[PDB]
């Protein structure tokens, strides 16, 4: 199938014509989504299957064919862009400043924008073009608007 | 039966709309991958 670097949306045609679930990123023949957007099920790419390799659900993180390959971090100071690839939509770059979520074990960037559950997966980039996490998984605020953490695996 | 479709390039694009604001809040992460507001 394709193994093309870049951004991808994952289909599924069990429920009502074709649905996009998520999106993910293909880079060094592996590819990267949210665990929430495939459950950890096969993948397939034209004739050919991609078949996990690595996943963790409280990271809420899987990788195909390989292991993960993503290892860009946000630098803390910098605006960055959302690559947005909304459901039966053109992938469009959004530059926002990150805020933070706080934890008992430390902090995270996080970016608050409001897209369709189906853009989970959703590559969040540095100047540079690197992968610094994925969108998609968050909270609800008070005033009820969405915002997602920028969700990043560890390169052994 | 999931399947993939190219989508992109991944490059930052100049000029691209700027929007969010950026919060910060206390949060906390379950065993289910679920994060919460801590109050
Ligand atoms: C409140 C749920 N929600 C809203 N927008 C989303 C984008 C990705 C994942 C979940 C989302």
């Amino acid at each position: 199938g394709e193994t093309t670097d870049g951004v991808y949306r994952v289909m599924t045609r069990r429920l009502l014509g074709s649905t996009q679930v998520g999106v993910g990123v293909m880079q060094e023949g592996v590819f990267h989504t949210m665990w929430h957007v495939t459950k950890g099920a096969a993948l397939r790419s034209g004739e050919g299957r991609l078949d996990p390799y690595w996943g963790d659900v409280k990271q809420d993180l899987v990788s195909y064919c390989g292991p993960w390959k993503l290892d860009a971090a946000w630098d803390g100071l910098s605006e960055v862009q959302l690559l947005a690839v909304p459901p039966g939509e053109r992938a469009k770059n959004i530059q926002t400043l990150p805020g933070i979520f706080k934890t008992k074990d430390g902090d995270i960037g996080a970016v608050a924008l409001d897209y369709p559950a189906g853009t989970s997966g959703s590559p969040i980039l540095d100047k540079c073009g690197r992968v610094i996490g994925l969108y998609g998984n968050g909270v609800v605020i008070k005033n009820g608007s969405y915002v997602s953490a920028i969700t990043q695996g560890k390169r052994e | 039966d999931m399947y993939i479709e190219r989508a992109g390039d991944i490059t930052w694009e100049k000029d691209a709309e700027v929007t969010g604001n950026s919060p910060r809040l206390d949060v906390a992460l379950d065993e289910s991958g679920d994060f919460s507001l801590v109050e």
